[PDB]
């Protein structure tokens, strides 16, 4: 069997603009939610969310260039740049037709979609740019960064909600264990903190309005969550073939081995009581990567900060591991973060390997009071070390009702 | 300034090029490195700064910066 | 060995039936689904047709209060998916449901309550916006809402991958059933971009035909006189079943999925290569997968917007593919009679590559009456072909961002 | 009842349920089958009809089609 190995590693996030600096901002605890200042939020019920702070892509991607993408376009090339510089993979002509990427995105460019039909309630069809349509729809970031650097091989898109990150790295996997590719750029990308975001976000009551103290807003587990926090950025992977890897001696952070999906078939955005789709996907993961639930050191979980949706993957990570649950660590990064929506599951992905790498846990930050009859150690306040984890599981549930994870194995 | 002032500032905005390259026998395609959507939102960018609609049979004869400033000092 | 794919199931709603033996009937007899619009004011719009569903009822399947949650390309994607699932005769049983999952996308989604509901932002601010915004508009809400009408519980996914979602969403449909992942699989996709936003946007790139005094002559892939492609809405979705989990419940077999193939174009951002490398190295890809060579290849459901561009593009691509054999393959555009249906197309276009295979006939590509100098295919032009000895077909679909992809179907 | 019966209108609309079921004392989540979002718009369709603006806390407490039918006679 064609064994799959991650190469390469980028990403934008609110508590950081590389891998390494989020990593740290993570392993502290720190909060990356602030006001939100780039438009009026007077009328808005939640003013904050995770923004990206300082974002420079002049150097790699021009303003002219720049005024025909959306804000997660911008996000998700400059992560496969980092992505692929990581890899020091050699573009060549005999290379270019083995490489592809798989790179999505939740909702796509909300924010040039608002611009272009802003003018067109103004001024007509006329007032429409002519980039309208390639600067907002997702698939785009993978044509670009496919164009940047002459990538020939297979391009797809998923976009599976709060789900994408993870399918898109997953199917990279499938892509390559088929044998259509030795190299995919996988990942998500993501800017929905925009008007008609975080308004539409907030109709569906699904947004906390913690205003009063923003990095206090995000408590995945804790007995006064009021709905998860907005978060922007993009995760980006370069996934392998293991030989192709090693004939190249690239540098190997760790092994994709378990990729599970399922469906809730419940409703449109709540999850079910027991979470019967949370653990039929981290069942399949863990058949398909052939290991057992008590295998896994730490599962970074899906963790919105939801009434319903944290108890319901509590559930799920109980059904599953058993004897093994009170032994496994879980715990939810979006504390710090915030939700990236479909680029949630690729930068968390990241997260789960730096894991296996530094043997080092983030922790759910905001934890003060976990809910009632929960026997999960959640490693609150504060980052835990620890020795001899070998398997990091990421989980992703998204809008309805589809779920995925994915399983990692050291080196 | 002039209306060729005006032109070339928006010309070599649109299509990120410096002033100086911005030569009135210079095409947008050809010397400044534009495609169709580039030249698209290239006039429609004339047309806002000078209040003036161009139709689209028009606007595909306008390929140089001389088109364009004899375009804008016609109309 | 390997699993192999089948299909035992079609639904499609289209600009020319409701339907897919309609569809496929009207198809075989060259009639254009192409009309002006009516639903909203065209004065200021440079295009003022396409291709419309017309007369949708979906009242049996979808409640009132259900149809206010949802855009109208998941109820276009819904109903095709109920017509898929009802045609397949497939019973979920409980032991039966973690096996079946769906791969259902579209190319931009659901602009139409978008439209909605940032204009009820800009006149009352957010407190306007409907609490089904976001699941009303996202992409993969029609495999949601099939999941959970049917009670689907094995692998969801949504490609989105612009004018090729259709084919790639079906592609990875069956991987997923050969991979092991599921025994069935709801495959296809839905567009419903006729709105002022996708109407406006598509000519803002300059991308549409103007041909208002002629609608029905507007859309004509390789004639000299075509300036853009013609917008169409609808969906087409397929059931995807294993070989041995269908020939044990004895399903209908319409054709085998046998070649899956893709690309990129490395190129542009909306523009293809001149020379069509992305295309050929799809079908090559698509080829080698199903393990034939392209002679065997008896009719290819080209792509075929009406680009400029984009037709001599594909037709290089075909003459590279094929080669001695290129005079004597077909290749028609069925996008000359429903227009392009964006992320459904490779949809609802693989079903009539794969209906092409059961009934031994071709459908044309009409008004086509001056095809390019210098080009020496044969685009079945004006009427319908009729074909003794068909046993491969190929459906072709190319997107923005140049990525491209290829299905092959054998009969039986 | 009418200009009061309006809100029974708009319940049994917004919830796709018959004239007859709602009842004075009827909770949309508990009988009428309906979830939070359908609880926002059926409150959002209360504030169109009646040319009013509830705040999200005295939305919280109409859960009942009497609910509805005390607050908007008041306000
Ligand atoms: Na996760
Ligand atoms: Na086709």
């Amino acid at each position: 069997k064609r064994r799959v190995v991650v190469t390469g590693l980028g990403m934008l996030s609110p508590v950081g603009n590389t891998v390494e600096s989020t990593w740290k901002a993570l392993l502290a605890g720190q909060s990356g939610i602030s006001l939100i200042d780039h438009f009026d939020t007077s009328a808005y019920a939640t003013k904050f969310a995770g923004l990206v702070k300082d974002f420079n892509c002049e150097d790699i991607i021009s303003r002219k260039e720049q005024r025909k993408m959306d804000a997660f376009i911008q996000y998700g090339i400059v992560a496969g740049v980092q992505a692929m510089q990581d890899s020091g993979l050699e573009i060549t002509e005999e290379n270019a037709t083995r490489i592809g990427a798989a790179i999505g995105s939740g909702i796509g460019g909300l924010g040039l979609i608002e611009e272009n039909h802003t003018s067109l309630m103004n001024g007509g069809p006329r007032k429409i740019s002519p980039f309208f349509v390639p600067s907002t729809i997702v698939n785009m970031v993978a044509g670009h960064l496919t164009i940047m650097y002459g990538l020939r091989g297979p391009s797809i898109s998923i976009a599976t909600a709060c789900t994408s990150g993870v399918h898109n790295i997953g199917h990279a996997a499938r892509i390559i264990a088929y044998g259509d590719a030795d190299v995919m750029v996988a990942g998500g990308a993501e800017k929905a903190s925009t008007p008609l975001g975080v308004g539409g976000f907030g109709a569906a009551r699904a947004l906390s309005t913690r205003n009063d103290n923003p990095q206090a807003a995000s408590r995945p587990w804790d007995k006064e969550r009021d709905g998860f926090v907005l978060g922007d950025g993009a995760g980006m992977l370069v996934l392998e073939e293991y030989e192709h890897a090693k004939k190249r001696g690239a540098k190997i952070y760790a092994e994709l081995v378990g990729f599970g999906m399922s469906s809730d078939a419940y409703h449109m955005t709540s999850p079910p009581e027991n979470g019967a789709g949370a653990a039929l996907a981290m069942a399949n993961a863990l058949r398909d990567a052939g290991i057992e639930a008590s295998q896994i050191g730490y599962v970074n979980a899906h963790g919105t900060s939801t009434p319903a949706g944290d108890k319901a993957e509590a559930q799920a990570v109980k059904t599953i591991f058993g004897e093994a649950a009170s032994r496994v660590l879980v715990s939810s990064t979006k504390s710090m973060t915030g939700h990236l929506l479909g680029a949630a599951g690729a930068v968390e992905s990241i997260y789960s390997i730096l894991a296996l790498r530094d043997q080092a846990v983030p922790p759910t930050i905001n934890l003060d009071n976990p809910d009632e009859g929960c026997d999960l150690d959640f490693v609150p306040h504060e980052a835990r070390q620890v020795s001899g984890m070998e398997y990091t599981l990421c989980n992703s549930f998204g809008f309805g009702g589809t779920n995925g994870s994915l399983i990692f194995k050291k080196i | 300034s002039t209306i060729e002032e005006r032109v070339k500032k928006i010309i070599g905005e649109q299509l990120g090029v410096k002033q100086e390259e911005v030569t009135n026998n210079a095409s947008f395609v050809e010397d400044l490195g534009a495609d169709s959507l580039d030249t698209v939102e290239l006039v429609m960018a004339l047309e806002e700064e000078f209040d003036t609609e161009i139709p689209d049979e028009e606007a595909e004869k306008i390929t140089t910066v001389q088109a364009a400033i004899d375009y804008i000092n016609g109309h």
